């Protein structure tokens, strides 16, 4: 396992360091969107953080399933469900949950 | 994607925001083929 | 578990293809064996039925008086390898010294084979092939004189790295695999295997590779395969200045171990642009040559 | 005992009283895909009987001057009942099909149709007649749907490709004479064990007479051809969101 | 041992840290229709993984003055993937359920939920409060959709019957303070093997708050309470085209 | 046949309902064991979780210190037939001389026994009940005198004409079943089976019997079962002309070989329809009586 | 948080079939990723420089 | 049974009640050197338990801004205690190590360290900006000693590698919501049997916040880092003099 920058949002130097992790935040409970990213391991974007990544850059092809594993850094008083949701290709990004 | 399924609920004295750290792997029937060359040189002159 | 009957004796998940054939040796063409003359009723070899779909199976010695010949005439030189395992033009690359296409002294020839019909109409006789294949890189200039010049051969495979100038980074050549051959040599020989993501390579693809609106500004998208986009040649004289003399560089692509699948009617029409089945509409000319009225000839 | 017969897959059965035998594509009855030969890791979903049954699609009024039709696969399902949903919902594909085209007509009339299946049937342009524009054909014209489309030049089919030897593909002949009906029975023919049913035509179905129909003022002028088709041994994997096209 | 739970059918997971055990509807769990029980002669299609899934449906925000919701059961998935385009084709109906209920709270909040089944759930109108109007629920109150319905008079459940004997049926508790689950395992409840999915609702899922939610200010103030459910061992009988209600 | 894994090893088509629990025999009351003081750590079975679902499993050895005693009291008289096999009024019937209601001699009751909430709050108790019928048909007149009467009491199956009229043809009852009686001949009674098209009556029905829209006019079907419909029960003074007497007629039903499923919240709320729950919104009652304080009685 | 890379399988997630997985790992060994010949260094020997 | 655990070596003892288990690097104890990989002919010297003991070095104050702070080892132990008198007086070294680091927050504290060990942590300069300027970094800064050195670009982690791949290393979290402690323990990496003790630096320790620390105010806002770290299996050879740097 390696970190995986799903939030590369930013690009200035002084906050490189938040492409690492992404928040969350208490909300109004209508199962809004957190974060999207693509399964692609050796595709431009947040997979290129991954050692798993840089070493699929070295090959064409890859077969074989992938594992993601979030860790949650809240305190520990603080509680909260969350859906993630693998969509196969072919079907565009859901509009809801 | 990555959806809110209830709601994230903290209790008065705790901080509102919390981030959640992404960890990636592969399983154990991953497998590459076709050694190709690397899409990004890290080199921009010669190396002095 | 399983207790009602429909689940029981269900034949979900039997996997097994039932072959109504099976494949039997055939070294020689088939013997014929002695026939007499034939005198009887309701039993009719000569009378068949194409409507079915089958070819018809009425052999010489069921229609005339035939005698015994032991054919010992081998089947070899028509098996797939046979025909296909012969070299053949597959693609062409210039690099003049003044020009419009190649005046940097690289090229990039993205790899494939329906560039020139001697070749593609062979290789689309197939709706599915398997092979190995094995590229010779005959380089010279336009009179055909070999001059002193050591080239550079390089395997892009798909999702490397371009090369964009002849000084390029790309050309360290650290992970891909590249041949440095002079023109004074002998051609350049590699093997090079089934690398295609699919079971075999499909020549035609009948759909679209990924979803979406199929406007017009995508609309190339079709009939292209990526399961055949095995990548790009790119070919540069290895050096820092321009090169003394001018090049052109042949390619030619011979098959092994060949395996095909779905035989389909061979193209009768003059072909028009790679990876596509286009056809001139007003310069649609037949198959065979034509005589002036059916009873003469 | 060759010229009747009875096909029952599902909850619908297609009977005929001049048939003209059964064609097993290439010899090969469908099948389920093999645990050697799949590569999704997803338990497929096998919805027999609600999928595994003939649907008739359309009909089409064959005329003196009809140059031909054809048909893509699974396209003309993907639109269509319970086979239609599971392939919107589902991102992979696999399944053979019993293809079943009737054509019957009386015995004062004549005509002769070549019934075929050609798998991969990339359709082309006519590259604005002279050759020198690059076009590619409409959404509507690869991708017909369950009209199917007909034929503009059927002695190439479209493709560059001569229509005698067609007959090297699975096909039957409906010559009015003696039957009026054509079963083909086609398993599944790609490179992959799977395939998306919306993007990837498998291969297309085409109709062309060769021998054009005829008949004395006074007959029946209206001669139908309905398509009749039956999937077999479908199976589906990927399961997401529905997708229109 | 019994506080971590994991279920999983389907391509679907749901994963709990603070669950509260499991409870079987009337100690039964779901099977399919023996053929001593069958009366369709039809063979029935078992789509399995395709309908076998966890389905998240919608999602009610708890308040201090809330009354309770209840879902009708299959109505909630008449209108979800392919779930719902087998029911819509398919005439007759079977399958059993698995009711997950999330509400999660953290350690200063307080709140009881009552999660119940209870078959047959009929719902009865005020009968113009005096109740000399012959008054019936609208099509929009007995059969809500995914969205649910707000009790109105939650102690007699809006049926005249009180909602203390609620818990004779299989339920589960919800109280902030242990768990933030319930899980409700019911097998197919009717007098007949098989119904239309559309036209009968063989239960109703009630969630109704007992004791009222109350935290300080400050602390999140936005409870939501989410459905999730899975149907178990579904089969669906006599296709045709489909029904929209 | 089966050759896929996910076929072979497939759980599909297991019809046997795996039941957590069996029935045991229960005769009488359960015994109570000795029990002595207990004093020790980490076991607790005061300490429960009705948060589960489950009711809590403590005994009285496990909570206080108990002597021995033989429990002989006997359990029968709470099983399903001795709780509902007791006749009890369900329908009653009025043939008056001169009125508006049945002024023809003869009046169909549809059969149903939520007329009354003496016999509706008990059967409404279990969702599924399945049980043959036994009716008694007690006839006298408003003032309780017993006169010199032929009464025909005839059951119409759902589907048979109902007849219109004391001297309708379909009072021939060459196929319907029909029970001659005077009133001062005790009482008729008759068995009645499980006639239901289900295997069982459902008290409520949480659906609609027909597809369509179900607009005002379409909006009474909700809630009627179509398999409770056991038909219609007509009766008539046998003669062409009008009875002497006035007649009132109680129908009572008494149960016997019950089965139930599904127990439900018994009722807490004045009945007012007929087959609907419909109860008064603004008259809600508490279930119980109410006291003036929590902390006295 | 231990440090270790989750062993969750396929199997213990969702719903899956069985597949024979003849992909081999031949070509990612060290030898196979390594062995290949690339540009290390340069010398420049010029007339007049 | 694996959040407790108590660590005791040579005279000291560390325990520990919301551990997060132990990291063994690379799957390897601490073991002496063989005969068979020894190459200098003396005898090494084997103080056992006056050097293989838990050195608490120092305290590092974690704030909501903090970047990072790294070891080096054995540098932070080159001058403590009779294991730095051994590290002077002899030539070659050879041990494991047992790093503990110590962060221990309340409930309603949040926020994630990794701690990880990567051998040979070469640290470079920023190179003048630009990149045109051939810069080393100071011996302060090679060498920090027993304070660390605080990360300039954590990103990078000084050295031109990104951070998101450190995890490929022997690390472990410090999520203050589960564990407040990460131990890991680490053999002897070299391509050498021995080596000097003060020139070469085997392993660089780094402990850098990934998700910045959090509390609302009132809570305790001095969150210190206390590194603990005890050699394993040390061997010391070729003595002479003692040597200072
Ligand atoms: C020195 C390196 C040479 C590498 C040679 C790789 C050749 C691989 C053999 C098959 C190449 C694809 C041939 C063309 C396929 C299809 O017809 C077209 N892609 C149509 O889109
Ligand atoms: C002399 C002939 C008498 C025939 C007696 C037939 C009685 C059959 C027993 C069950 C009758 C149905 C009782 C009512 C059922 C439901 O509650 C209602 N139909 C509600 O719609």
């Amino acid at each position: 396992e390696t970190i995986l920058e799903v939030n590369n949002v930013p690009t200035n130097a002084t906050s490189l360091m938040e492409r690492l992790r992404f928040p969350v935040s208490a909300q109004a409970g209508k199962g809004e969107l957190c974060a999207v990213f693509r399964a692609d391991p050796g595709r431009s974007g947040p997979w290129q953080s991954t050692l798993l990544g840089q070493l699929c850059g070295y090959y064409t092809q890859w077969s074989g399933s992938l594992e993601v594993t979030f860790m949650f850094t809240g305190s520990f008083m603080a509680t909260g469900k969350m859906l993630i949701a693998y969509t196969p290709p072919g079907g565009p990004l859901p509009k809801d949950r | 994607s990555i959806w809110y399924q209830t709601n994230y609920v903290v209790p008065i004295g705790a901080p509102n925001t919390a981030y959640i750290i992404a960890l990636a792997a592969a399983q154990k029937n991953f497998t590459m083929k076709l050694c190709k060359d690397a899409s990004d040189i890290l080199q921009t002159g010669t190396i002095q | 578990g399983d207790r009602v009957a429909d689940v029981i004796e269900s034949s979900i998940g039997d996997s097994v293809s039932r072959a109504l054939t099976r494949a039997l040796p055939a070294p020689t063409g088939q013997d014929t064996q002695v026939s007499s003359h034939r005198l009887d009723t309701g039993k009719v070899p000569a009378l068949q039925a194409a409507e079915i779909g089958a070819s018809s199976n009425a052999s010489d010695e069921s229609m005339i008086e035939t005698r015994c010949v032991l054919n010992s005439h081998s089947t070899a030189e028509t098996t797939l390898d046979s025909f296909f395992s012969r070299a053949g033009l597959v693609g062409e690359i210039d690099l003049p010294l003044e020009g419009t296409t190649n005046p940097n002294g690289y090229a990039n020839w993205d790899i494939d084979i329906t560039g020139y019909a001697q070749m593609r109409r062979k290789v689309e006789l197939f709706t599915y092939m398997r092979f190995d294949a094995e590229f010779t890189f005959v380089a010279c200039t336009p009179t055909g004189q070999v001059v002193p010049q050591l080239l550079q051969y390089m395997f892009v495979p798909p999702g490397a790295p371009k090369p964009d100038s002849r000084e390029s980074l790309a050309w360290q050549t650290a992970t891909n695999p590249s041949v440095f051959v002079k023109l004074s040599d002998p051609p350049a020989q590699v093997s090079v295997p089934f690398m295609s993501p699919a079971s075999a390579y499909q020549w035609f693809y009948d759909g679209y590779p990924t979803f979406g609106e199929h406007k017009q500004e995508k609309d190339l998208e079709y009939g292209a395969c990526p399961n055949n986009m095995m990548g790009t040649f790119s070919v540069r004289t290895v050096g820092t200045s321009k090169s003394k003399y001018p090049l052109v560089i042949r390619i030619y692509m011979r098959m092994k171990h060949v395996r095909a699948w779905i035989p389909r009617p061979m193209r009768n029409q003059n072909y028009l642009f790679k990876a596509n089945p286009n056809y001139a509409g007003n310069f649609i000319k037949p198959t065979g040559a034509s005589r002036t009225a059916i009873t003469t000839l | 005992s060759d010229r009747v017969a009875q096909l029952t897959i599902g909850n619908s059965t297609i009977t005929t009283q001049e048939a003209a035998n059964i064609i097993v594509g290439y010899g090969e009855w469908p099948s389920y895909c093999s645990d050697s030969d799949a590569t999704a890791v997803d338990k497929p979903t096998r919805p027999d009987v609600s999928v595994n049954r003939f649907y008739t699609l359309d009909t089409k009024l064959w005329e003196k001057s009809s140059k031909g039709w054809y048909w893509k696969f699974p396209d003309v399902l993907t639109e269509t009942g319970v086979f239609g949903q599971n392939a919107q919902f589902h991102y992979l594909y696999r399944s053979g099909f019993c293809i079943h085209v009737q054509c019957n007509a009386s015995k004062f009339h004549q005509g002769a149709l070549l019934v075929a299946v050609l798998p991969e049937y990339v359709i082309g342009s006519v590259a604005g007649g002279t050759g020198t524009e690059d076009t590619h054909p409409p959404y509507k014209q690869t991708q017909p749907g369950a009209d199917g489309f007909e034929l503009q030049h059927p002695y190439v089919l479209d493709a560059g490709i001569p229509i005698s030897q067609l007959t090297v593909c699975p096909h039957q002949w409906i010559n009015l004479r003696t039957n009026n009906c054509a079963t083909i029975i086609v398993p599944y023919i790609n490179a992959l064990p799977f395939d998306s049913a919306l993007n990837h035509c498998n291969f297309g179905l085409l109709v062309v007479p060769i021998s054009p129909l005829d008949y004395d003022q006074g007959a029946t002028p209206v001669i139908p051809i309905t398509i009749t088709l039956a999937p077999m041994c479908s199976e589906f994997a990927g399961l997401r969101q529905a997708v229109t096209q």
